[PDB]
């Protein structure tokens, strides 16, 4: 019969009616499961063994893609679905979250003789990538509402990941000032969303599954490490007190996060050679946290 | 009191451990290589103390004992016997639980079964945890001993040119077991002199190694001069052993593991069409995840007098990115391993042997499967009552002529190729409409994959 | 916005006579629930055929008998005789599977409905399609 | 824990819905444990190869749980 | 620039005005941070993505030195400074803490080119060792309240460590009887300090650092693992019985550990060669448990 | 329809992709140790099933290529050209190469740079994750080959005594591209005869082999007669491909690690003064954490007359 | 739930066999499902036992249908020991893995029919598997 490999698949997210078949895709993790009531009814007339176990809801699926970076750019549409707003081929942090619910979509992981799982009411709650001395990938994570199995789906053959990008070692500068010793760069961003579980005696002897959800809240974030260096004696420059507010940018040949104000925290680790470690969160009043998407000649 | 040499030992196959007969056991001629044996494991359990006068002392303990191994060499040596008049190979029940998990039976359609043509062993029916079950019988000079319940575990084949075809078996058993009386009189079942007469008429030797190689994405085949390979079958079969602390213990039972039929083929850099540095170009700037490339290793040669040899197919094999080795004259080596079309479905590729292969015989051995069923080798397309054209709204019933006459598959298929004027039906009644001036073609293609061509250029015009 | 299942996989039994039976239904999203009416099946056809193989030039197996069992309720039925089930029977592929030696694949189907008039529009529309299977039976 | 086959498209038999009641065992040639009803519970992973991997509890109403000992020839 | 190697640096704690550079160290660790007080004010008004982060507190840091014995036994300050009575070459565990404050100190962590680290309100809160078939190391832990960069510093040109002792095998006994088959003796002395975070409204706007603490207690601790052996049938000397008083000292060549009084209980594995593991305090009215440090020649 | 010799390989090392001229491309004159290949990444699928009649098949996919390996060793030859009258050693791109990563310019001061006098090497400019980019071009009888953006991994130099002067390259490339048709004529870029005589005029030979070392702490010069040596030129650079399950991928971009120099020197032991021997127990003696040495190994010899010598 | 038409019979052995089906309609809407049985009427089942599944097989034997309490759903299907000898004559030699006494004697399946209740032949097939002889020591 018919096996099912990961390596022959193809992972298409359906939005607003066009299939993105996300290609250079590195390697996706995904579970379904269901949620069951089991309880046992031990009474003094019959001290039972055996449970009485329903399976009334699916758990929801947490699904997580690690994408390879492409010259195409669609992948900022990951940025797109999550809530940023878009100028150009810049994403920008609101200052407030736009809607109570998240962007919606579902997602299809094809494999070979018409096999499909079907997830539904997806969103993207997680993508972080660490831009460092190996090559870049962001790890986007998203949750469903519904897993189905289906037999014909949605194949995206014209919108896909074109080639990957070519590795460009990563710089983090303050204002033009470059900040030396550079190891690792990695950003975060997030929508914390939460699921409204609203299983009612309504959804008795069916089994349930989750459809609705609001945002707690959406940030972005960046831990920066470097090396304990310090040019002059008392230095004013590079030190270890903390930082209300400075302009931080952690640049690259093809993408460049912007904290037009950052609130930096110094920790300094007294390993092999000293390490310095930053935490770059945008401060109350900072302007939009700016993503370019630079394909090729910027 | 006696020395015993290794120049005498004498390997005997069986599926029985009583009532040996020709049937159940026969003698393996086998080389100077010839190894077996088993290993012990054990423990030491010492104490670890810190103070001043500490303890320093051992104790071993047996605990279990490995898998028995063996292992000899053995020329690929096909011939016909005498009594069934069918082309049988002297160690055909290594062959058979190599092969496949059920009992022998060489009248049948799977693993090692012979015809009156060609020995044949294919891989359809190996999908068992636990093989044919053979007993290695060892004889050295006048004592005995065999392996209780051995399976198959790999055979390799080298193909050294300047030198013989020869196969490599290993393999595990369960104990070693020695035996101080005589199972079988091994002068009778041993082999006796006509055989061995028989037997040394029929060698295959290395250096006579034609390589047919296509790309079944392109159709395109290479002509590839080899320099040296190898192609091994394999079972990953584990052996079991329990885990007892007061006694020591043997394996139980085993279980086969991935059936692997891997290759490497070295070559020299051929600046000639369809040669070793076109494939090798190919292949490199195709840089595909999946290939699906046909390899018929055919060891003796191909000759139209009767030779001996023996044939590997891979129909849908995998063909690893080549390299160039560079020595005094530039080379590359072909590293390839047959997959299945499907996981469960076996057919990974198949063997066989004979001392009478002409080149139809292996060429429809290649292509059907058996020495024995014709192929068809070319075929010139026929209309109805010798047409040379066709007018608008006119019918073509096309009919095909092939040869051989005694091909199993005499079917073929119906096509349009070239130009838009006419269209066929599956039993090949062409069909035409108005408006129709331009020249269309017709195509014919057999149903058993031997790449036979039938071409007609018909001129329809647009009539009178 | 959900997705269809047009490809449905089909498995007959042997000796035995099968009725597969499809309804139409009308759907709406709207304002007050989900409305369904039955599509009334006037002028409606079906037909469908069976090959042993989705390439040009493809034996057909055999084809499958329509007929319509309620216009009011939207129903119509797709079935073959048991004839018809023999006849596929005897052209199925040989290759048996393990862990169930009963079923073996007899082809590919599709099934077309259409509306022919004179003021109809020359509209077809393939309803389902996929692979036909066989359980052999030992009976008759 | 099984691999994740499927025989057919839209299969009935091989699926990933749970199964309120059905007859399991688990046979070997020593040992064979039997549900006569059975609760089962399906995980798929997205793993190397898709596996699947059931949840096997009796039911409420099912008969005792039988654990046979086969010691040799059944 | 200058960068920050562990290897060369030089660690000197500053004590009563004296600088005790201790040499002879094999590894130490140390980690410094602060302290955030990061709140988000989602509104109905707003609701917001950027957080409202101040930095006000200096977290503790937490140093971890590890240092071989040395014949001149500077490393018996660690136990004087930890709250341990003196007498000749003896350390005393005191029947009550002495003082509700431990003993405070400042420590500096030197490197090339003026650099350094200077922690400040430093109090040794752990000190352990284990006597084993390996050299004698003493891991020490100190918790710092107060951490700064400094230019100019105290190095210890005089006040170092000398030789390391070589090695010698540990022995347990009771009275005068040796207990046979010993693994690894380890020993456990610590001073369970609390710091007392005394931050007020005074202090907004500003960085608070920690500055006194009291002892919540002190304790003398040992773990003793042995093989299982008897050797008698109903053996009344090796057993497993607990033991409520009995006189042990773990004794070495340099060092001797020794509990008047001890309550001892026991755990037996069976394991590959069967062991037993002790667990000896000081009893209640136990005299105090003694540590003497003898350099040579005893 | 012909068979490929290695012995008729020429070698030609450029900076640029097209317009091939004497300033870009040079041969280097190889031995027969040259090597050069690139190797593929497989994986095999197999399902382990446990019950009787279970599934035995594999199946494999191609899923990356590694960087391309090549090798070669040639001679130390320094001579001068007659072109700009300054000493040069023909591989001196390999040189620049490994020295540092900016644009070749021999008048300038870092890097591989020459004089009316020598031809110097310094590594006081090689702080880039990409030094200087190199395109080897292979020529293998009549057909072309060449590998794609390489980069200088190391340069073995061994003092092999009795032997002479030579130096063994290493290094990866992103990619090695067969060519058919001809880059550029070798015939002109080839080195001529004229040439080849002012080089076979100077060869090093490493039997004549003195070292100058002192201790720095000390100012204590040592005289050891050498056995036998070697000293290596390490970027220890690590290529990085992309992980892509749907196509097979070459590597994207390099990035150079530590950059060492290390070396091993073997002598007999000498009783003399300022011998082998004093600096043996010298150095056991003080037994220090960091030395302070100045070695200055010269091959080929020092003389008052002018001799060839690295 | 599902499908679970295959069953696999074992019979013994100079025995005579009697198999006797209790047909039940149970129906899940209600949480206690309902417990109502079919209504045998115009029912007959019609089995064959035969060698393999390949066209052409010999007809090892014939299962004998009886219905009796048509009321109540029940009904029965049987051989006499003379069948069970005649299956077991041709049964292979090859014994069962997991029974080393049961040696497979061919194929079955059981078919439902409705002749003309409503002028419709409703036949289906109820059940299938292999039959299984275990062989005996009695006699």
């Amino acid at each position: 019969m018919f096996y099912s490999l990961m390596r022959e698949s193809k992972i298409v997210i359906e939005y607003d009616g066009r299939g993105y078949h996300f290609d250079a895709l590195s390697n996706y993790d995904a579970s379904t499961s269901f949620q069951e009531f089991k309880t046992l009814r031990r009474t003094i007339h019959n001290r039972t063994n055996y449970a009485d176990s329903i399976i009334n809801a699916q758990d929801p699926s947490s699904i997580s893609l690690a994408i390879n970076f492409s010259t195409t750019l669609i992948e900022s549409n990951f940025f797109d679905w999550m809530g940023f707003t878009r100028e150009g081929n810049s994403l920008f942090l609101p200052r407030n979250t736009p809607n109570i619910e998240p962007i919606m979509f579902n997602m299809y992981i094809i494999n070979h003789n018409n096999s499909c799982i079907y997830f539904e009411n997806c969103y993207v709650s997680t993508v972080d990538f660490s831009l460092d001395k190996s090559i870049p990938i962001l790890n986007v994570g998203i949750e469903s509402g519904k897993f189905s199995e289906v037999s014909t789906f949605r194949d995206g053959y014209t919108i896909t990941q074109g080639e990957v990008l070519p590795y460009s070692a990563p710089a983090v500068y303050t204002n033009s000032s470059p900040l030396p010793a550079l190891i690792s760069a990695s950003m975060s961003f997030q929508q914390q969303c939460s699921w409204r579980e609203d299983r009612n005696i309504f959804d008795i002897n069916k089994i349930y599954t989750n459809k609705r959800a609001y945002v707690n809240e959406m940030n972005a974030s960046a831990t920066l490490a470097f090396y304990y260096v310090k040019r002059l004696v008392g230095d004013k420059f590079l030190n270890l007190d903390p930082e209300t507010r400075t302009p931080l940018i952690i640049k690259n040949k093809y993408v460049s996060i912007t904290f037009p104000l950052a609130r930096i925290s110094k920790r300094l680790n007294f390993s092999d050679l000293y390490q310095v470690e930053y935490d770059v969160i945008p401060t109350a009043d900072s302007d939009p946290v700016e993503i370019n998407f630079f394909g090729e000649r910027k | 009191m006696s020395l015993q040499l290794l120049r005498n030992t004498r390997i005997f196959v069986s599926t029985v451990k009583t009532g040996h007969n020709k049937t159940n056991t026969q003698e393996i001629l086998v080389q100077d290589d010839i190894s077996w044996g088993q290993d012990s494991n054990s423990t030491d359990i010492t104490v670890n103390e810190a103070g001043p006068r500490p303890t320093r002392g051992s104790k071993r303990f047996n605990d279990s004992l490995n898998a028995a191994e063996w292992s000899f060499s053995t020329y690929i040596l096909p011939y016909k016997d005498k009594n069934t008049s069918k082309q049988i190979v002297p160690d055909y029940m290594l062959w058979h639980a190599l092969s496949s998990g059920r009992a022998i039976n060489l009248e049948g359609t799977t693993g090692a079964h012979n015809n009156a043509t060609n020995f044949m062993v294919n891989f359809k029916d190996n999908s068992y945890h636990e093989l044919a079950m053979l007993h290695i019988y060892i004889l050295t000079d006048k004592t005995w001993s065999y392996i209780d319940s051995c399976q198959i575990n790999q055979a390799e084949v080298n193909v050294d040119i300047e030198d013989i075809g020869r196969v490599t078996w290993s393999g595990n058993g369960n104990q070693l077991i020695p035996l101080d009386e005589q199972p079988f009189d091994p002068d009778q079942i041993g082999i006796d002199d006509e055989t061995y007469m028989t037997i040394q008429g029929s060698y295959i030797k290395n250096k006579l190694t034609i390589l047919k190689i296509k790309d079944m994405d392109t159709n395109k085949s290479y002509d590839i001069p080899i320099t040296g390979g190898t192609f091994t079958i394999n079972n990953n079969i584990t052996y079991l052993t329990p885990n007892v602390m007061s006694r020591v213990t043997i394996p139980i039972g085993s279980f086969t593991g991935a059936f692997e039929l891997t290759g490497s083929l070295t070559a020299y850099l051929n600046d000639k069409s369809l040669g070793s540095m076109e494939l090798y170009k190919d292949l490199i700037k195709t840089l595909k995840v999946v290939n699906r490339f046909e390899i018929a290793l055919v060891l003796g040669g191909e000759y139209d007098d009767e030779r001996p040899a023996a044939i590997l197919v891979a129909k849908q094999a995998h063909v690893n990115i080549p390299t160039i080795e560079t020595d005094d004259v530039l080379g590359t080596s072909v590293e390839f391993k047959a997959i299945p079309s499907d996981l469960d479905a076996g057919d990974e590729g198949y063997l066989g042997f004979s001392s009478k292969y002409t080149r139809t015989t292996i060429n429809n051995l290649i292509v059907n499967g058996d020495g024995a069923t014709d192929a068809v080798t070319a075929i010139t397309v026929k209309s109805a009552g010798n047409v040379t054209t066709l007018n608008r709204s006119a019918t073509l019933q096309m009919s095909v002529e092939v040869t051989p006459s005694s091909a199993r598959n005499k079917e073929v298929t119906w096509a349009i190729t070239a130009g838009d004027a006419a269209t066929i039906n599956a039993t090949g009644l062409l069909r035409a409409d108005a408006s129709k001036t331009g020249a269309v073609t017709v195509e014919a293609t057999a149903k058993d994959g031997s790449g036979v061509k039938g071409t007609k250029v018909i001129t329809v015009t647009a009539g009178g | 916005m959900s997705t269809e299942n047009r490809v449905i996989d089909l498995v007959v039994d042997e000796n035995v006579p099968y009725g597969l039976l499809m309804q139409f239904m009308d759907v709406d999203d709207s304002v007050y629930p989900s409305t369904s009416k039955p599509v009334d099946l006037t002028d409606f056809s079906l037909r469908g055929s069976i090959k042993s193989s989705l390439e040009d030039g493809a034996e057909t197996v055999a084809s499958f008998t329509t007929a319509i069992v309620d216009a009011a309720q939207g129903v119509a039925s797709i079935s073959l005789p048991v004839s018809a089930v023999t006849t596929i029977a005897s052209k199925a592929s040989k290759e048996r599977d393990r862990y169930n030696p009963r079923q073996r694949l007899a082809g590919y189907y599709d099934v077309i409905i259409t509306r022919t008039a004179v003021g109809s529009a020359a509209s077809s529309f393939r309803i389902m399609e996929g692979k036909v299977y066989i359980s052999d039976g030992v009976t008759q």
